[PDB]
RNA sequence: UAUCAUGAGGUAGAGCGACUGAUUGGAAGUCCAGAUAAACUCCGAAUGCAUGAUAAUUGACCGAUGGAGUGAGGGCAUGGGUGCUAAGGUCCAUGUCCGAGAGGAGAAGAAUCCGGACCACCGGCUAAGGUCCCGAAAUAAUUGCUAAGUUGAAACGAAGUCAAGAAUUUUGGCAUGGAUAAUACACGGGCAUAAGCAAUUUACCGAAGCCGUGGGAUAUA
RNA sequence: GACUGGGGUGGUCGCCUCCAAAAGCGUAACGGAGGCUUCUAAAGGUACCCUCAGGCCGAACCGGUCGAGUGU
RNA sequence: AGGUGGUUAUAACGUUGGGGAUCCACCUCUUCCCAUCCGAACAGAGUUAAGCCCAACGGUGCCGAUGGUACUGCGCAGUGGGAGAGUAGGACGCCGCCGA
C-alpha cells in the first residue's frame, strides 16, 4: 500500500457523495509538502470557474482560502460544496476551509 | 517441397452456397496473411493431394483465376465429423519478411528442414 | 405499388397468429383476392403467410 | 469397474443426445482408431470387453487408448415395483456418445492387423463403427 | 430468552414496544425517544 | 420406496418491469432483484430489498460501464 | 397482425491453466496435451417478451350490469421430467384437431393428408390423391433401374445387378440371405414384368372447398 | 381427515432457496437437493480509519507477487 | 514533469534507457494542532536513487475480423437468422478544464 492508492481510495469514497454543478460547484484543495492550491469545478462539462494557489504556513493556507473566496465572489458564486479530496479535515485543510467561510462562499 | 495449386473465385457466401459448392465436389478455401487483403476461392478434392500425404509439402504456389499468384502453407483444415471429408481450407500467405512458423517431420536426427520462404521457426512433428 | 394476394390453401390446422395475419390482410375465404399497396408491413404479412397465398 | 470415485449428486436426469461430435473426432496420440456412427449409452462392461478383445490380439506391442469415460449414473426400478415413488436402485454408470466420436485408438502397430484388432474390439459394442487412420500415415512404416 | 418490554414515563401516556434479550440484558433499558405530548424525554423499561 | 423431496417455495416475480425507452412516473418500480444486479444512477433510488424506483418522471435509461456494471437512470426534461 | 426503433436476458450451442465438481494421460507440486456437467460459466444465438410510432384489418378490446355452463378431457407435433430414450403409459409447457365437425382419399379407423355443411340444381373449376377391370379419369409420351411377383425389422453375410472412381479398393441406386405358431389367406380383390420403382411434361378425373343460377334469413353501414 | 399410477402399510400436509422451467413473468409429478418455526443493546444510526484468504522464501513474526468474510 | 474530469484495459501490468533554477516526491525535527508499541501512516515546523513524468519494446494481460462450422424461426433441408472457440491481426491510449 502506497500513499497514491490510499488517497485514491479516499478520493473515490468522497466523490461517492460530493459533486458540483453550475450553481454549487465543487471545491478541490491540493496540499503538497510545500505550497497549496484550491480549485472550483463544475462537474458536468468539466470546467473550472476559479482557482487560487500559494505560487508557519497556516497563514499562507488562510490567505489562499481568502483569495479563492475573492475569486469566487468576483465570478459570482454564492454557495459551494467542499470535498476533503483525500485529506483528513484537520490542520491546513481546516484552516483553508475556515478562511473560505470567513470570506464569501456560503457553505 | 513445392506444390502447385489452382483455384477459381468464390462469390456467394452462406450455408446454402457452401452446400452447393461441396455438392459440386469442391472445397471452399481462403488465403490470408501479411499486409493488404486476402481472397476466397475454390479448390477441388481431386486437386488436393497435399494434406493426405506423408511429408510436409509446404510452399503451395497458388494460382487463383480472380487475382495473381502467391505462395502459402496449410494453415487450417476443417474435416467432417463423420465422413472425415474436407470442408474448408485456410492458407497463410508467406513472405520473405517475418519468417513463418512450421511443423516439420523428424528422423530417427534429421528433419525435412526449411530455409526458402520460411527462414526459421519450426516446432515439432511426431515426437515419439 | 398495388399487388394482388389470393388465398389458395385452407387455414384449418394453421396457428392462430397465421389466422390473424390472414384476417389482417383481409382474406376470409378460399380463392379470395385482395389488393394492397406493397408497403414493407404488407410484405411482411405476405411473408408470414407465404405458404397459403399466391401473388397474382 | 470404470467410474468416478465421487460425484456431487447421486442422481442425474436422462438428457438428450442431439447431433454429431464436435470434439474428440480427430485422431490425436495415435495412428489408427474407430469412430461411432450412432448415438448411444455405453456401459463399462462393454468398454472392458472391447479393450480385452483388442488387447488379447496385437500381443503386447503398440499402445491402446480408450477416449470415453462413463460418469453418468443410471437407475432401475425393480420387479413388481409400480410407477412413481421416486428413483430406483443404482445400476452403474454409462457414457453418452454421438456419431463421429472416437472410442478406441491404437499406435505403434502394423496396419494390416491393427485393422483386425480394432474390428475385434468393435464387434463387442452396441454401436456401428468406422475404421479411421491418421492423415499423415505412409505405407512404408 | 427474548421478550417484549415497554417504555414509559410519558407526560395520556407515551409507550414504545420493543424486544430485548433478558440474559444479555438483565438490567432495565433506558432510551430517550420522544413524547407526542410535547418533545423528547427519557423512557425506561418495566412498563 | 419413498422420496425425501417434494418441497418448493412461491416464486417472487422478479425482473425488469420498466425497460429502457419507456416513460416512468415518480415512485414507479423499475427493477425487482436480489442484490444490485443493476445499480441506481440519476434520479433513481434503491429500497430495502434492492428495488430500483424512479424519484422523478422521465425516460428509463440502461447504461453499462467498467466491470460491465449496469446502471439505471431517469432522463428528465 | 406486420414493419421499424429502443431495451433486459443466460436457453440451444460452445468452453472449461475463466471458476466448482468429475476425467485422461502425464513427468504431492509444476509443465504439456485429452476431454465432461440439470442443480459449472470467461462466452453466447435463433425465437419469445416489453414500449413507442406507422400500416392493414376487423370489428369485438375494455367498464358496468342480467343469465349461464364448465372445473373426468383426449390424439398428434415439438421442448422436457419419469419409466426401460417401454406402453394406445404418466406429469408439465407451446401449437393444433376431436370433444362440439359433416364432406373427399387412404379397403374398412374420433383426432394422419385435403377441406369448415343457409336451402335447391340431371351446370362448371379445382384440393389431397389418382387415370388396366371391379371404380371416375392416359393400357399417354420420353428416359433409365428391378427379374425378386421384390413391389403395386437389425447386428452380420455373399456381393446378383447397374453406375461412378481411386490406387486390390471405395462409393452410392435396386435387389438377395438373416425373416419365425397355432379356424383360411392376402397388393382391398382380379390381376400386372408394368398396371413395379425413380425422373419430367401435358391433358383428364376428383369434395357439402370455389364459381354459376334460383330462393331465404341475420347483422353492420 | 385427505393425497395416493386400486386400497391398506410407509411417506406427506404451512413457509424459504436452487434445479425440473424450454434466455421476460408464470408453469406439474409419491421428480432431484437442502433449510425454518430465530437472532442482535450491537450484529442498529452516523463521522473517521482499515482490508481478507492463500503459495514460496528466513526464523504467533519481517518483507515481495495473486479463494475470505457477510449470526443461520 | 502539477491538479481535476468524460470515455467498459485498443486505456492495465511489465522491461529498458532519460530527467531537476522550480513543479512533485523522497528528505531532517517532534515543542504546540493531532496521532500510533513505534511521528512507519495520519498531524505540523542533499537528492533524481525511488514514487512520478517521457520515450522505446508486441513481452504478460485486453481487443479481434473474413470464411467455415454448431445451433435455430417458418406446423421442412425449400425459405430466413447465425454463434462460441480458433486463425489473421490491432494495440505501450483518446477528448476536455484550471494552473504555472
Ligand atoms: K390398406
Ligand atoms: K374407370
Ligand atoms: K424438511
Ligand atoms: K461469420
Ligand atoms: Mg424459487
Ligand atoms: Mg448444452
Ligand atoms: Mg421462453
Ligand atoms: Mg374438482
Ligand atoms: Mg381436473
Ligand atoms: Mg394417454
Ligand atoms: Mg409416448
Ligand atoms: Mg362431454
Ligand atoms: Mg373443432
Ligand atoms: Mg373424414
Ligand atoms: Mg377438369
Ligand atoms: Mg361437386
Ligand atoms: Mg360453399
Ligand atoms: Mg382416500
Ligand atoms: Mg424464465
Ligand atoms: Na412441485
Ligand atoms: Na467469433
Ligand atoms: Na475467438
Amino acid at each position: 500500500v502506497t500513499k497514491e492508492q490510499r488517497r485514491q481510495k479516499i478520493k473515490a469514497r468522497v466523490r461517492g457523495k460530493i459533486s458540483g454543478t453550475q450553481e454549487k460547484p465543487r471545491l478541490t484543495v491540493f496540499r503538497s509538502n510545500k505550497q497549496i492550491y484550491a480549485q472550483l469545478i463544475d462537474d458536468i462539462a468539466g470546467r473550472t470557474l476559479a482557482s487560487a494557489s500559494s505560487l508557519s504556513k497556516k497563514e499562507i493556507a488562510a490567505k489562499v482560502g481568502d483569495e479563492i473566496a475573492k475569486a469566487a465572489t468576483e465570478a459570482g458564486i454564492s454557495t459551494v460544496v467542499f470535498d476533503r479530496n483525500g485529506y483528513l479535515f484537520h490542520g491546513r485543510i481546516k484552516e483553508l476551509a475556515d478562511a473560505a467561510r470567513k470570506g464569501g462562499l456560503k457553505f | 517441397k513445392t506444390f502447385q495449386l489452382t483455384g477459381t473465385p468464390r462469390a456467394e457466401f452462406g450455408k446454402k452456397a457452401a452446400k452447393a459448392i461441396r455438392k459440386e465436389d469442391q472445397i471452399p478455401a481462403v488465403l490470408y496473411g501479411g499486409k493488404g487483403e486476402g481472397v476466397n476461392f475454390i479448390v477441388s478434392q481431386d486437386a488436393v493431394r497435399n494434406l493426405i500425404y506423408s511429408p510436409e509439402i509446404f510452399l503451395v504456389e497458388l494460382t487463383v483465376e480472380g487475382s495473381g499468384s502467391y505462395k502459402a502453407i496449410l494453415k487450417e483444415i476443417q474435416f467432417h465429423p463423420v465422413t472425415d471429408r474436407i470442408i474448408h481450407i485456410d492458407f497463410l500467405q508467406v513472405t520473405d519478411e517475418k519468417p513463418v512458423v512450421m511443423e516439420v517431420p523428424v528422423v530417427l536426427g534429421h528433419a525435412e528442414g526449411v530455409k526458402a520462404g520460411g527462414k526459421l521457426s519450426l516446432e515439432m512433428r511426431k515426437l515419439k | 405499388a398495388k399487388i394482388k394476394i389470393q388465398q389458395v390453401r385452407s387455414r384449418i390446422r394453421c396457428p392462430k397468429d397465421q389466422k390473424r395475419t390472414l384476417d389482417a390482410l383481409g382474406l376470409r375465404k378460399l380463392n379470395q383476392i385482395v389488393e394492397h399497396e406493397a408497403t414493407p408491413s404488407i410484405l411482411g404479412m405476405v411473408n408470414k403467410v407465404r405458404h397459403l397465398v399466391l401473388i397474382v | 469397474m470404470l467410474q468416478p470415485k465421487k460425484t456431487k449428486f447421486r442422481r442425474q436426469q436422462k438428457g438428450r443426445m442431439k447431433g454429431f461430435a464436435q470434439r474428440g473426432n480427430q485422431l490425436s496420440f495415435g495412428s489408427f482408431g474407430i469412430k461411432s456412427l450412432q448415438s448411444k449409452w455405453i456401459t463399462g462392461r462393454q468398454i472392458e470387453a472391447a479393450r480385452i478383445a483388442v488387447t488379447r490380439y496385437m500381443q503386447r506391442q503398440g499402445q491402446v487408448w480408450v477416449r470415453i469415460f462413463p460418469d453418468k449414473p443410471i437407475t432401475k426400478k425393480g420387479e413388481g415395483v409400480r410407477m412413481g415413488k421416486g428413483k430406483g436402485a443404482p445400476e452403474g454408470f454409462v457414457a453418452p456418445i454421438t456419431p463421429g466420436r472416437i472410442i478406441f485408438e491404437v499406435e505403434g502397430v502394423p496396419y494390416e492387423i491393427a485393422k483386425e484388432a480394432l474390428r475385434l474390439a468393435a464387434q463387442k459394442l452396441p454401436v456401428t463403427t468406422k475404421f479411421v487412420v491418421r492423415h499423415d500415415y505412409d505405407i512404408q512404416n | 430468552l427474548e421478550c417484549t418490554e415497554h417504555k414509559e414515563s410519558g407526560m395520556g401516556i407515551s409507550r414504545y414496544i420493543t424486544t430485548k434479550n433478558r440474559k444479555n440484558t438483565t438490567q432495565r433499558l433506558e432510551l430517550k425517544k420522544y413524547n407526542p405530548i410535547l418533545r423528547r424525554m427519557t423512557l425506561h423499561k418495566e412498563i | 420406496g419413498s422420496s425425501k423431496n417434494g418441497r418448493e417455495s412461491e416464486s417472487k416475480r422478479l425482473g425488469v418491469k420498466v425497460y429502457g425507452g419507456e416513460m416512468a412516473k415518480a415512485g414507479n418500480i423499475l427493477v425487482r432483484q436480489r442484490g444490485t444486479v443493476h445499480h441506481p444512477g440519476e434520479n433513481v433510488g434503491i429500497g430495502k430489498d434492492h428495488t430500483l424506483y424512479a424519484l422523478k418522471s422521465g425516460v428509463v435509461v440502461f447504461t453499462r460501464k467498467k466491470n460491465d456494471r449496469s446502471y439505471v437512470s431517469i432522463k428528465t426534461e
